[PDB]
């Protein structure tokens, strides 16, 4: 979660504009698991 | 060619931004 506000700093800035964010992330996102 | 819409600035932000994040 931590990591999420971080990397929305590091993120954001891709965009330089403005950016609920949903499945609408400034980066691409899947997850792997069991 | 480029088809234009009409909408009437009820909800434009938010659709808008969702057509930018889309596609």
């Amino acid at each position: 979660k931590k990591l999420r506000e971080v990397l929305h700093e590091l993120y954001k800035h891709l965009d330089s504009s403005a950016a609920s964010q949903q499945e609408y992330y400034p980066y691409v996102y899947y997850k792997i698991d069991c | 060619g480029f088809v234009a819409g009409v909408i009437n600035r009820e909800r434009i932000p938010t659709f808008e931004r969702m057509l930018w994040r889309v596609c």
